[PDB]
């Protein structure tokens, strides 16, 4: 699981 | 009291831990995955080969539609969907019911897992990383705002041997862990970011710059399977683990989790693999505690057949920071103390271990310049 920041 | 919530997580072993929830009016039951890595509530809302059911907005009287689309990318997999709201509830949680933002997952790629028995995802992180921005109160933030539950939950993920767990909403169940709780400050409320100040393999310092361990960030994340390390740190840990366990030689492809290791049932020589220790910045100035997993946390079991047990190496590399996923959490009771901006670990009363070793939380340890360990920009 989030990806990016 | 919290006994109603003990044992409320199930899991198809290696496919993620999920808590049952109901959505809408009348309430359609769905198994939701528990994910402290993401901050988005999202349920499969249209058919897919892998999921045996989904969310039919059409049949929910309490369902509104927000009229804005959403895209979420996970380190593994991604989906896009439509943003609604609706009434949410949890059977084996608090008897409360809120209106909370929901993403209806209408398109996905390598997200849902075949046999996983879940159909949706509960992002428990903070709003700063919600998609498409921080105007999307994450489910929990609403659950607390709309009810009396206190700002805190704790997770006890339970691994398998040769799957279950408990998500305690709003409190700490003292029956799930042994010994003391130890707390590391949450560095910033976005991911659940923590700061690691020292790494040891069978007690041997990895001897790298403190920054390198938190390179980018190090987060606690129930959604991720492996313990994930930044490249310099990974390649270093693989050498040291290879070193210690060298009592057996090994395919280069095993440490990449491409090949599995097999032994005649039970004869798995746990004792030859090193324990792993993370030291975390403690609550008290110039202080720190450590946590230690066993081979039984980083060698996830995998159901080839026969009279042989097979394991996959669950430590892998990462471009985006340390990720203390299930491999770590499966050994502790983790308490996400959002209220007091901190995270606690205690030895989980159900972590797989052997007669001669067990997982550990232990402290304190005099460590200086710990603030100097966090990375920046």
């Amino acid at each position: 699981f989030l990806a990016x920041p | 009291s919290f006994v109603e919530m003990v044992d409320n997580l199930r899991g198809k072993s290696g496919q993620g831990y999920y808590v049952e929830m109901t959505v809408g009016s009348p309430p359609q039951t769905l198994n939701i995955l528990v994910d402290t890595g993401s901050s988005n509530f999202a349920v499969g809302a249209a058919p897919h080969p892998f999921l045996h059911r989904y969310y039919q907005r059409q049949l929910s009287s309490t369902y509104r539609d927000l009229r804005k689309g959403v895209y979420v990318p996970y380190t593994q997999g991604k989906w896009e969907g439509e943003l609604g709201t609706d009434l949410v509830s949890i059977p084996h949680g608090p008897n409360v019911t809120v209106r909370a933002n929901i993403a209806a997952i209408t398109e996905s790629d390598k997200f849902f897992i075949n046999g996983s028995n879940w159909e949706g995802i509960l992002g428990l992180a903070y709003a700063e990383i919600a998609r498409p921005d921080d105007s999307l109160e994450p489910f929990f933030d609403s659950l607390v705002k709309q009810t009396h539950v206190p700002n805190l939950f704790s997770l006890q993920l339970c691994g398998a041997g040769f799957v279950g767990g408990s998500m305690i909403i709003g409190g700490i169940d003292h029956s799930l862990y042994t010994g003391s709780l130890w707390y590391t400050p949450i560095r910033r409320e976005w991911y659940y970011e923590v700061i690691i100040v020292r790494v040891e393999i069978n007690g041997q310092d990895l001897k790298m710059d403190c920054k390198e361990y938190n390179y980018d960030k190090s987060i606690v994340d129930s959604g991720t399977t492996n313990l994930r390390l930044p490249k310099k740190v990974f390649e270093a840990a693989v050498k040291s683990i290879k070193a210690a366990s060298s009592t057996e030689k090994f395919p280069d492809g095993f440490w990449l989790g491409e090949q599995l290791v097999c032994w005649q049932a039970g004869t798995t020589p746990w004792n030859i693999f090193p324990v792993i220790s993370l030291y975390l910045m403690g609550e008290v100035t110039n202080q720190s505690f450590r946590i230690t997993i066993l081979p039984q946390q980083y060698l996830r079991p995998v159901e080839a057949t026969s009279q042989d047990d097979c394991y996959k190496f669950a430590i892998s590399q990462s471009s985006t920071g340390t990720v203390m996923g299930a491999v770590i959490m499966e050994g502790f009771y983790v308490v996400f103390d959002r209220a007091r901006k901190r995270i606690g670990f205690a030895v989980s009363a159900c972590h797989v271990h052997d007669e001669f070793r067990t997982a550990a939380v232990e402290g304190p340890f005099v460590t200086l310049d710990m603030e100097d360990c966090g990375y920046n920009i």
